[PDB]
C-alpha cells in the first residue's frame, strides 16, 4: 500500500502534511511513502531527512500520486478552474485526507466525487474528548494563539515587559484578548511571558476559571463544545465594561468563532477609535468575517491611530511547528484502521470519526 | 567591626514585623533566588504581614534586572515599587530584607564626596528598623568600595548565597 | 529660557526627543516648550498630547528653532553637505543636545562652530555612576536588545516555547546571543521569558556570571576548568549548528564590527534559522548582513535593521527625552531662568563638544 504527500500549492502556505518522525510510523503500518521532493521546504523539514526516516522522493507531484493508495494533503486541491488541476492528479479510487473545507467549497467535493475518490475533511472532526490527538482545528489554533501574540508585539511600537530603568520606567503593555477558547488561552499564556498584563473575556462561562489560573483577570459580563449567536441584548451589555479596560489596552486579539454563522463583531469601529494611538488589534477570526468590521484579510490596515492586522491562514507563520502536529493528527485519524499484517485500510464506520468526516467515499 | 547572624535569627527578626520590603539585587540573580524570595514573602505576608519589593533603577547587571526575574517566580506587579516611590516607607519599616542588594544601598553616595558610586541615588534602607543583608563573603560589589551600613549597630550579615540563605529561613519560618 | 524640539528628518528615525512627562519638567524649571508638529507622531505622542502639557506647536522646524536657546534631537542635524542645513536653522550662539557621533562626523561638529553653538553629545556621557539617568547609549541600547528578540520570533517559524500537546510535542527554540553588553542581556532575558533556551558567549571573562544570572548558559570549553586556546571557537560553533536564532551585539566605537559569524559558519547553520545582526551599521558581525534589509543565504534568514532603537519608538523616546532632561536639570536654576554648565562638571567636560566658535574636545584636531 502507498501513501503520499504533496508540496502545497495555494499562494502563502508553507505547511506540509508530513514530517521524518510521522513517515517512521507509516512505514511500520505498511505503508509506502512517497513525499514530493522539496515539498517540505516551508517547514524546513529537509528531502535528506524524510529518506532517512523510510520514504521516497519524487521528482513531480504527478509523480507523487500517480500510484498513490492514500493522499495526504494540507489545504483543498485546487480545482481544474482554481488555476491547476491537482484533484485530476490524485489517482482514482484512492483515500485522501486534509483541510478540504467541505461545507464553504461544495465544488471541489464533486471533482473528487467524479474521480471517484474517497476524500475525508479533518475539520468536520467531532468534539469528543478522545480525538483531540486528531482535531486540526485545535493544534493549529493553539499556534495561531502564539503566532497573534508574536505578531502583536512586531507591529506595536512599545515593548511588552514593564522594566523600571535608570532613565524612567517602561510600563507594561496591556493586553486584552476576546474569546478564550484554544488560540486564545494560548495567547493569554505566550502574552503573560513578555510580561504584559492580560485582560480577557468569552461568553462561555466555563473560561473565567482557566484565565485565572494563566494569570490573567477576568472581564464579567452576562452547546455541545462551542457557543452560538448572543443577541443584539447581550452585544450591548459586553462593551459594557469591555470599555473601561479596551480604551487602556494597547493589544486586542480576536479569536471569537461560532459555527455556520459570520465571526461576531466584538470590537466596532465605534470603539477601535476610543483606543489609545498605536494600539494594535489582531483579528483571528478575520477569514469568518473578523471581529472587527475594520480588518481586511491578508493586509495590516492602520485606521483611527489604530492598526488592525488580519493576516490569513496564521498557522503557516508558524509552519515548521505547524506541520509536525497536522501529519500526526491525520496519523492519529488513519492509524487505527490499518489492519496489521494486510496491507489495507477500511474505516471503521461505526466510528464516527470515519462518519463526522467523510464528505464523498465514492 | 561587624556583627554576624544565621538564618535561625533572621528568620526571627522578620518574623516579628508588620510591615516588611524586599529589597533585590544582582546577588539575588547570580544565585537565581527569585522563587525562594517570592516564597518567603507570601508565607511571610501569610500571618497577615505587608511586603512591598523596592526596585532601584540599577540593580543587577542591566535595565529591567529585577523585574524579568521577580516576574519570572510569579511576584505581583501592584507590589513591586520603584526607588522614587517607595524611598520613604523604609522609615515606618521594621526590617529591610536587602537579598543581593548592596551598592544599591551603601550611603557613600550621599556622603563620602568622592566615591564611585557619588550622586547615585540609593535606597533609604538604614531608615528601617533592622536591616539584613545576605551574602557570601565581604567583597564589595560593581563600585569598589566598603558599605558602612554593613558594620553598624542595625545591621545583619548572613554570610552565603541568596538561594539557600533564603532557602532556609523559609523553613524555619514553618 | 525658550527651548525647542525638531522632528527627527533622517529616514526611519521615529523617535522625536520629547515627551509629556518632559515638557510639565522644563516648563517647571523655567523654559517655554516649543515643538515642531508632527514631530512626536512616530512615537505616538500627539501634538494635542503634547500642548496639554505646557508645549507650543510650531509649524515648521524654521519657526521651532529660529529663536531657540536650547535645542534637543536625537540624532545629529543634517549640514549642508548632505541636502539639508538643519544646523543653518539653529539659532548664533544656542545650545544643542542630541547623539552627535562627534567622535566620528567632524563635519557637523564643523558646521556647528561655524555658528557658534555650544554642543553636548550624548553619546560621550562620562560612565559613572551619577550619569546612568544621563545615559543614552544604554537605554535604548536595551530596547533593541529586546527588540532583537521580537523581530528574530517574527522571522522564525517555530514558536519559542516547548509546548506539550494532544498531537505531539514541538521542542523550545534554541537562541545565541553573541556579545554581553546591555542589548544582549535584555536579548538573554526577553528570549528566556518566551520560553527558549538561551546560550551566550562574549569574550570578557566576567561575563558568564551576567549570563547565567539571567537563566543563561554560558560557552566555556571544558577541556579542563576555568598554548592556542584560539580552539574555543569549536565549542561556539557547536552549540551554533545546533541554533535556531543567532543574536550579535558586539561592537566598538570608531571601529569597524568584529566578524563573529563567519559565512563558512552560516553554511554549518540547519534551514529556516535566523542570525539577527545588531552590528550592522558597523559592518556587521556576519559579513552577509546588508544594512536595511533580511537577506537570504544557504537557508538561513541573515537580518539587518538599521536604528533598531526606532523599532520601539513609543517607549525610546521618552527614555531619551528623560536622558536629556536628567542631564540638564542641574544646570537650571534660580538666577532669574538661565542655565549655566559648571565647566566643572565632568558630565559636562566630557560631553562638551564644541564651545562658542571653538571646537573643545580634545580627541578633535583641537
Ligand atoms: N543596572 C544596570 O544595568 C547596571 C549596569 C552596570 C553596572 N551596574 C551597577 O551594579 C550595581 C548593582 O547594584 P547591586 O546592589 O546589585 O550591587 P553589586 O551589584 O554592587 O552588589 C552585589 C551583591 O550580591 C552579592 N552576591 C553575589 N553572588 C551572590 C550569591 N550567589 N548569593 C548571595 N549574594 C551574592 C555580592 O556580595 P558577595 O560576593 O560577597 O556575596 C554583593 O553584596 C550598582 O552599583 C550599579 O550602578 C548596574
Ligand atoms: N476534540 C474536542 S473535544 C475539542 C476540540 C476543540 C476545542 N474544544 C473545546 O471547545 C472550546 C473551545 O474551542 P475553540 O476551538 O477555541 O472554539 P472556537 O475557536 O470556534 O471559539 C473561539 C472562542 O469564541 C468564543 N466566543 C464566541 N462568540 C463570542 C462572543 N460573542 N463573546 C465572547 N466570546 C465569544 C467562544 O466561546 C470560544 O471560546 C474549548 O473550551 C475547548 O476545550 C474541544
Amino acid at each position: 500500500m502507498k501513501i503520499a504527500i504533496p508540496k502545497e500549492r495555494r499562494p502563502g502556505e508553507d505547511r506540509v502534511a508530513i514530517s521524518p518522525e510521522v513517515v517512521k510510523k507509516l512505514v511500520g503500518l505498511g505503508f509506502e511513502v512517497i513525499v514530493e521532493q522539496g515539498a517540505g521546504v516551508g517547514a524546513s523539514i529537509t528531502d535528506d531527512a524524510l529518506t532517512a526516516a523510510g520514504a521516497t522522493i519524487a521528482s513531480t507531484a504527478a509523480q507523487a500520486l500517480s500510484q498513490a493508495d492514500v493522499v495526504w494533503k494540507v489545504q483543498r486541491p485546487m480545482t481544474a478552474e482554481e488555476g491547476t488541476d491537482e484533484v485530476a492528479l490524485i489517482k482514482e479510487g484512492a483515500v485522501l485526507m486534509c483541510h478540504l473545507g467541505a461545507l464553504t467549497n461544495r465544488p471541489v467535493v464533486e471533482a473528487l466525487t467524479k474521480r471517484k475518490i474517497t476524500a475525508y475533511a479533518m475539520e468536520l472532526m467531532p468534539r469528543i474528548s478522545r480525538a483531540q490527538s486528531m482535531d486540526i482545528l485545535s493544534s493549529q489554533s493553539n499556534l495561531a494563539g502564539y503566532r497573534a501574540v508574536i505578531d502583536g508585539a512586531y507591529e506595536f511600537a512599545r515593548a511588552f515587559p514593564m522594566m523600571m530603568t535608570a532613565a524612567g520606567t517602561v510600563p507594561p503593555a496591556r493586553v486584552l484578548v476576546f474569546g478564550v477558547g484554544v488560540a486564545g488561552l494560548q495567547a493569554i499564556a505566550t502574552a503573560k511571558r513578555l510580561g504584559a498584563v492580560v485582560m480577557a473575556t468569552d461568553v462561555r462561562a466555563a473560561t473565567k476559571e482557566q484565565v485565572e489560573s494563566l494569570g490573567g483577570k477576568f472581564i464579567t459580563v452576562d452547546a455541545g463544545g462551542y457557543a452560538k449567536e448572543m443577541g443584539e441584548e447581550f452585544r450591548k451589555k459586553q462593551a459594557e465594561a469591555v470599555l473601561k479596560e479596551l480604551v487602556k489596552t494597547d493589544i486586542a486579539i480576536t479569536t471569537a468563532l461560532i459555527p455556520g454563522k459570520p465571526a461576531p463583531v466584538l470590537i466596532t469601529e465605534e470603539m477601535v477609535t476610543k483606543m489609545k494611538p498605536g494600539s494594535v488589534i489582531i483579528d483571528l477570526a478575520v477569514e469568518a468575517g473578523g471581529n472587527c468590521p475594520l480588518s481586511e484579510p491578508g493586509k495590516i490596515v492602520v485606521k483611527h491611530g489604530v492598526k488592525i492586522v488580519g493576516h490569513t491562514n496564521v498557522p503557516s507563520r508558524v509552519a515548521a511547528d505547524a506541520s509536525p502536529l497536522f501529519a500526526k493528527n491525520l496519523l492519529n485519524f488513519l492509524t487505527p484502521h490499518v489492519d496489521k499484517d494486510t496491507k489495507t485500510l477500511v474505516m471503521k464506520l461505526e466510528d464516527e470519526t470515519v462518519s463526522g468526516t467523510c464528505v464523498t467515499r465514492d | 567591626s561587624v556583627k554576624a547572624g544565621s538564618a535561625e535569627d533572621a528568620a526571627f527578626i522578620m518574623k516579628n514585623a508588620s510591615k516588611v520590603i524586599i529589597v533585590p539585587g544582582y546577588g539575588m540573580a547570580v544565585a537565581q533566588a527569585q522563587h525562594a524570595l517570592r516564597e518567603m514573602a507570601d508565607v511571610l505576608k501569610k500571618e497577615g504581614v505587608e511586603v512591598s519589593y523596592a526596585i532601584h533603577p540599577v540593580a543587577g547587571r542591566m535595565p529591567g534586572h529585577m523585574n524579568v526575574l521577580l516576574a519570572e517566580a510569579n511576584v505581583p506587579y501592584d507590589e513591586v515599587f520603584e526607588l522614587e516611590e517607595i524611598n520613604s516607607s523604609f522609615q515606618t519599616a521594621d526590617v529591610a530584607f536587602v537579598i543581593g542588594a548592596n551598592d544599591v544601598t551603601n550611603p557613600a553616595a550621599k556622603t563620602d564626596p568622592s566615591s564611585p558610586i557619588y550622586g547615585m541615588p540609593i535606597l533609604d534602607v538604614e531608615k528601617a528598623g533592622t536591616v539584613l543583608f545576605i551574602k557570601r563573603s565581604m567583597a564589595s560589589g560593581y563600585a569598589g568600595v566598603e558599605n558602612e551600613l554593613f558594620f553598624r549597630n542595625n545591621t545583619m550579615m548572613l554570610f552565603g548565597d541568596a538561594k539557600k540563605m533564603t532557602e532556609q529561613i523559609v523553613q524555619a519560618m514553618n
